[PDB]
RNA sequence: UCGCCCUUGGUCUAUUCUGAUCUGGGGCUCAGCUAACGCGUUAAACACUCCGCCUGGGGAGUACGGUCGCAAGACCAAAA
RNA sequence: CGGCUAACUCCGUGCCAGCAGCCGCGGUAAAACGGGGGGGGCAAGUGUUCUUCGGAAUGACUAGGCGUAAAGGGCACGUAGGCGGUUCAUCGGGUUGAAAGUGAAAGUCGUCAAAAAGUGGCGGAAUGCUUUCGAAACCACUGAACUUGAGUGAGACAGAG
């Protein structure tokens, strides 16, 4: 049709002689993710892997942001309108795509040249490589929107090392490229204005071996060491802290060493946290240490069943609360629906975890083709 | 594997003899009077060793399941004072029916030696050949070669082979099957040689289209 | 960054002050003119160094022959070394030294040779063709280029901004540098190390 | 040969063709492809610094002054004119006036000269 | 305008042969705009940008190493929907791959997309 | 070119070798 | 449409001795072209517009005719 | 039946008699002339002459040239003619889409049936012209504008014009 010519422009395509790149323009919403987007995304994958003259893909993003996250003003204006169809199609598709990203028989490059937020980490951090920048900021600030790092985002914070995770879960806390690759999130680095280099180079492979491409990539890339200042320096912090088995007492030992020895980095740490919704910091942290010991798509069936939850309005509003709050109205104060910590009931934290499969209904459940794709990661 | 170690037992041996020939050329610098022409001689005795065992290296091979083909036999000639001096040139083209094709030039005494000279060097430069469906050409080409102007057309696939005996024999030999052709201007035999291997590799195959422009080329019969 | 200092060290060579009036091929390698010489960007000669590199260290476990050429009485010792470490028991030190001034030494190998006095001493030519040659041939004394561009042998080389378009199209490894003694000497360092970590690896 | 291409790719047809036996350097070739860069319109651009009116004004004067450039110790430390133009320059982007910051930077740099006379004759005092 | 887009089509693969990264186009017009259109969409040249269309207009194409030779036609040259393809047969040397260029009531197009919209006009040129 | 822009905010990495100047004493 | 060395006549910038840009005139050359010799930004290169001219040698720039010229002759110009 | 061109020996002749499309054969061992013998190609035909196109890109639209091979006018100026920048607007002559009329039959092409050296039907083609109604990018025409090609001015010059 002509109608979709928009959505051709939102996902271009280049090709090289044996790649191709899938690139994210839509510059209005800082490359946010839609359904259309997804959907388009998702074919050209597809047809990619089933292609045997293509060896790798790519994907870029135009302009100062590689993605900005999912476009949920749209799925704010489809739950207000009474039906909960359309958010339940964006995530399947969504959660489908990174399942297929992690999956992918061929290699994989993702090149991070900006901002990086919420889905945007979860549709390239599976990936095979990953190239940061000294544009990238890669952060996570589901809990401040009132909803949770879905897309596979609990797989792989889980994964970092101590409770890193944990941290950047529950404080939304920005990682930089080279802060990126000392945690393990991104194999490759190089400047922003040696990316022509690495992407011409890149683009005239003529081989399927990854170890070429990893090769090439690091005698393209760049030399980098993380700076004293760095998160990863302040490590045993997070282990000490954000270890604790509960929220209320991470809030109360962080508190008690406020009180006590004044860390400037334990007063940043409570202004990130008392920014979040008290349901989704437990939600979070439950899913995110539930998470470490379970395979990718198992991650994305219970992300799914909490996604699934948050829309549905089953026991709080805070999803539309703070896409209203945070993006309409833009007056930046939410109001939860707990005010606070100690109203969060273990019962109401369990209804997101709960198998919907159980209550007599079939697309409650994330469709996953495990069988087809046999998985490996 | 027995042309393996007949080559071994000679590099071995050869080897040897270099390290030999370094020993003794090192303990003839120090050395003065007649031990040192001694010491010439036995190092002139190692060099005819190892001029006649690299001799026996050069063993022309030819390839099996190959046809190989006179395109040329000419009588040149060259003026002395004492006469005129003729030789013969050969010009051969060779090939195995599946896209490999080579040729060479060769001249000496007689044209039975320059043919045999010319079939000894017609395996050292051969050409890969891509073919549409092991029959024909991918589309259309115009090369020239000096003043040898060739037209190649594809053809579908009961037409045949319509060409002059050069053009035609390359052809045959590469594994072609329906092509037609026209040699314009000049039909020097060596420049249609020549033109017609410039003419093959100057083809864009659809493969060589789809990892030039990044996208996907399909015949139209698949589509 | 640690990549700076990489850079750094590279200039520290003087490997960037290439010769002026440079050549159409070469100013894909260039960063600018000043004081009037050629300025070469270090970070291609980064690049293009570690594909040599590497390219030479990958033929150690096939076990591949390298062969050096150098034609600068400059770099005989660092070439010399570089050869006695690389070659292994097969080096031949009047080979090295001299078989490259005979025009044909690779296309016509099997051609016989004959001692005649002391001379310029006896070298014949090497009983394997190489499966790489690396040359330091800056003013062109030898033939290298063309035989192993005729025979289907990789070249690596270090070019300057003065190279003919008819040298550098067979140049299969070219390294953009001003070939100083210390860029000579961090160049074959390089080499040696990657060449013996890859042998190294197989117990050898 | 008439074909056409690199050696890698050239190389690379004619082995899948069966044309002729693979050779050793082609798996070492594949596993480390020879460096590529983008086009580059072939417009080498003369390298100015914004210093270099003052460092040429520097030239303007008395030539005599260091033994920096054959000294060849390093080649990062920069000599009297460079630091004389540095100065310049920074105090121009300070917004003081033009003809102001030459005197003042020939005024300092003459001081730091006669200060490094002086202590040279220490040195000689006690030689 | 005919002399002044083969002026800037034979600018452009004289610097491909050069094998340079970008040409400027000067003078230019919407014809060699919209034939660049098409250039760039069956990925002969990487981009191009327009400057002052209205007042001095100047081309600037990015260039990848792709086009062998772009032609415009000097001469007035008629075709028909249903003749567009026998005269691209005869047209391109290769007689497979490129495209020729067609001015048409719907606008200018390659002759595909003039053949599927069934629409005549004047070649304007071609390139493979 | 970021690293050489980097290290031309520097001394002199613009001085010509002492070979460079020899020829150019000669030729003058 | 890659450059290098000179030079004619200007202009600008200079940083004390040179750079830049026009303008013509030369030498050399990467490409590309050429039967070869060679040409090569003043092309015989990559393209285009318009004009003149060629279609085996000899007979022949001859015969005939017209026009022009004081003449000498000139221009258009065949066939057997 | 020497080569081009598939097919060879004996006898006779001796630059004669003769052959010959071209190159060339014949002057004592002629596969080339003439006869014997054998063989090759076509075949109720087969050669020779005339005539046309092809090969001939050898008048080149497709598809050639002009430094040294045929061929740049001695050099200009200008008539007709040919060719030649940009934007916006209008228009509908060319252009373009559809419909209608016409494009005789036979012949060429496709297909089937018939027939057995024989016929016919239905199509396609007939690249065109006229009329009607759409389209508006290009060419032409009209209007308003632009400055990059051409031409002026002011100020500096050089020159065996
Ligand atoms: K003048
Ligand atoms: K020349
Ligand atoms: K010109
Ligand atoms: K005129
Ligand atoms: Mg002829
Ligand atoms: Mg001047
Ligand atoms: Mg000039
Ligand atoms: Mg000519
Ligand atoms: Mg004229
Ligand atoms: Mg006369
Ligand atoms: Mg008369
Ligand atoms: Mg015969
Ligand atoms: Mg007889
Ligand atoms: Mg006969
Ligand atoms: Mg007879
Ligand atoms: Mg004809
Ligand atoms: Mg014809
Ligand atoms: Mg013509
Ligand atoms: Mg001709
Ligand atoms: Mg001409
Ligand atoms: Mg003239
Ligand atoms: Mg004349
Ligand atoms: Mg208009
Ligand atoms: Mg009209
Ligand atoms: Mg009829
Ligand atoms: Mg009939
Ligand atoms: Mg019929």
């Amino acid at each position: 049709s002509a109608s979709d010519a928009d959505v051709q422009d939102q996902v271009s395509v280049e090709g090289k002689a044996k790649s191709r790149a899938a690139i994210l323009d839509r510059p209005s919403s800082l490359n946010a993710l839609s359904a259309p987007m997804v959907g388009r995304l998702k074919r050209l994958y597809e047809s990619w892997e089933e292609n045997p003259a293509i060896s790798f893909v790519l994907m870029k993003g135009s302009g100062k942001t590689f993605c900005s996250g999912a476009d949920v003003l749209p799925l704010y204006h489809s739950i207000n309108e009474g039906n909960t169809e359309e958010c339940k199609h964006f995530f399947g598709s969504l959660y489908n795509f990174v399942y297929l990203q992690g999956t992918y028989l061929k290699p994989n490059i993702a090149i991070m040249d900006g901002v990086t937020m919420g889905c945007g980490g979860g549709i390239s951090i599976p990936g095979m490589f990953r190239v940061a920048t000294d544009k990238t900021v890669l952060a996570h600030p589901e809990v401040q929107i009132g909803f949770h790092p879905d897309a596979g985002a609990s797989y792989y914070l889980s994964r970092l090392p101590g409770y890193l995770g944990e941290y950047l879960a529950l404080t939304g806390q920005k990682l930089d490229g080279v802060e990126m690759i000392a945690c393990g999130l991104a194999t490759h680095f190089c400047l922003h204005s040696r990316l022509g280099m690495v992407e011409e180079r890149i683009g005239k492979l003529l081989t399927d071996d990854p170890t070429v491409i990893e090769a090439s990539l690091a005698q393209y890339s760049d030399l980098v060491y993380p700076d004293n200042t760095s998160v990863l320096h302040k490590i045993e912090m997070i282990d000490r802290y954000f270890g604790l088995d509960t929220v209320e007492e991470i809030i109360e030992a962080m508190e008690n060493e406020v009180a006590d020895s004044g860390n400037e980095w334990c007063k940043k740490t409570l202004k990130q946290v008392k920014e979040a919704s008290p349901l989704s910091l437990k939600i979070t942290l439950q899913s995110i240490r539930e998470g470490r010991f379970q395979t990718l798509d198992q991650c994305l069936t219970r992300e799914y069943r909490i996604s699934l939850c948050g829309v549905s309005k089953t026991v709080s509003g805070d999803f539309c609360e703070g896409i209203r709050a945070r993006l309409v109205d833009k007056d930046f104060a939410p109001k939860w629906d707990p005010p606070r910590l100690e109203d969060v009931s273990k019962d109401m934290v369990d209804c997101y975890f709960s198998p919907a499969t159980d209550a007599d209904d079939s697309e409650s459940e994330l469709k996953l083709p495990t069988a087809q794709r046999e998985p490996y990661f | 594997d027995d042309m393996k170690e007949r080559d071994d037992i000679l590099l071995e041996k050869l080897n040897a003899i270099d390290k030999k020939l370094e020993s003794k050329l090192s303990e003839l610098d120090h050395t003065f009077g007649k031990k040192g022409k001694r010491l010439e001689e036995e190092i002139r005795d190692l060099a005819e060793e190892r001029n006649a065992l690299t001799e026996k290296k050069r063993q022309p091979l030819y390839r099996k399941g190959y046809d190989v083909h006179v395109i040329d036999v000419k009588k040149v000639a060259k003026v002395t004072k004492g006469g005129r001096v003729e030789r013969y040139t050969a010009l051969m083209v060779c090939g195995n029916y599946e896209g490999v094709i080579g040729y060479a030039k060769a001249k000496a005494e007689t044209g039975q030696s320059a043919m045999q000279k010319a079939y000894e060097k017609c395996f050292q430069n051969l050409h890969y050949i891509e073919r549409h469906e092991e029959h024909t050409i991918a589309h259309a080409i115009q090369t020239s070669y000096k003043k040898t102007k060739l037209y190649l057309w594809p053809a579908p696939t009961t037409t045949g082979m319509k060409a002059g005996r050069v053009v035609k024999t390359m052809l045959l030999l590469a594994g072609f099957k329906n092509i037609k052709s026209k040699v314009i201007g000049s039909r020097n035999s060596y420049n249609t040689v020549k033109a017609v291997l410039k003419a093959l590799n100057a083809v864009e195959t659809p493969k060589d289209v789809q990892e030039k422009f990044g996208r996907t080329v399909v015949e139209k019969y698949l589509l | 960054t640690l990549h700076g200092a990489v850079i750094q060290k590279l200039l520290n060579t003087g490997s960037h002050l290439g010769r002026r009036a440079a050549e159409h091929h070469f100013k894909q390698y260039a960063y600018g003119t000043r004081n009037g010489m050629t300025i070469i960007d270090s970070d291609k000669t980064l690049i293009c160094l570690r594909s040599a590199a590497s390219f030479v260290a990958n033929l150690a476990s096939a076990r591949g022959n390298i062969f050096f050429v150098n034609t600068n009485p400059l770099f005989d010792e660092i070439v010399e070394l570089t050869s006695r470490r690389i070659q292994g028991d097969a080096y031949n030190h009047n080979r090295s030294t001299n078989l490259w001034k005979m025009g044909g030494f690779l296309t016509n190998s099997y051609s016989p040779k004959k001692f005649r006095s002391r001379h310029k001493k006896l070298c014949f030519g090497p009983t394997t063709m190489p499966d790489c040659v690396v040359v330091f041939d800056a003013e062109r004394k030898s033939s290298v280029v063309l035989e192993a561009a005729k025979l289907q042998i990789p070249v690596v080389a270090i070019v300057d901004p003065n190279v003919p378009l008819e040298f550098f199209e067979k140049i299969t490894y070219p390294v953009p540098a001003r070939d100083s003694v210390k860029f000579v000497y961090l160049f074959c360092n390089v080499i040696t190390k990657c060449f013996v970590a890859e042998q190294m690896k197989m117990g050898i | 040969s008439w074909m056409k291409g690199d050696l890698l790719s050239k190389t690379r047809r004619l082995v899948g063709g069966l044309a002729t036996r693979e050779p050793v350097w082609l798996k070492a070739m594949e596993a480390s492809p020879p460096p590529v860069f983008p086009r580059s319109n072939g417009n080498l651009k003369k390298i100015v610094l914004p210093e270099d009116p003052y460092v040429r004004r520097f030239a303007r004067k008395h030539p005599e002054a260091k033994l920096v450039e054959p000294n060849k110790v390093s080649a990062f430390i920069p000599d009297p004119a460079r630091v004389y133009g540095c100065r310049v320059l920074e105090l121009t982007k300070n917004g003081i006036s033009e003809d102001d910051a030459m005197s003042v930077a020939n005024m300092e740099y003459l001081a730091e000269r006669k200060e490094k006379k002086k202590a040279y004759k220490r040195l000689k005092e006690l030689a | 305008g005919r002399r002044i887009l083969n002026d800037a089509l034979r600018t452009i693969v004289n610097a491909e042969r050069r094998g340079k990264a970008s040409v400027e186009l000067k003078p230019i017009s919407t014809v060699m705009s919209s034939f660049l259109r098409i250039m760039k969409e069956k990925g002969y040249i990487k981009n191009f940008q327009v400057h002052d269309p209205h007042r001095v207009g100047r081309i600037t194409v990015d260039l990848q190493g792709r086009v062998n030779d772009c032609k415009a036609l000097t001469y007035r040259q008629d075709v028909k929907a249903k003749e567009i393809e026998e005269y691209t047969e005869r047209t391109l040397p290769t007689r497979q791959w490129g495209y020729v260029v067609v001015t048409t009531p719907d606008g200018i197009l390659d002759h595909e997309e003039a053949i599927k919209r069934n629409v005549g006009g004047q070649v304007l040129g071609f390139f493979y | 070119m970021h690293y050489m822009g980097l290290f031309s905010k520097a001394g002199n990495i613009f001085r010509q070798p002492r070979a460079m100047q020899a020829a150019n004493a000669m030729l003058q």
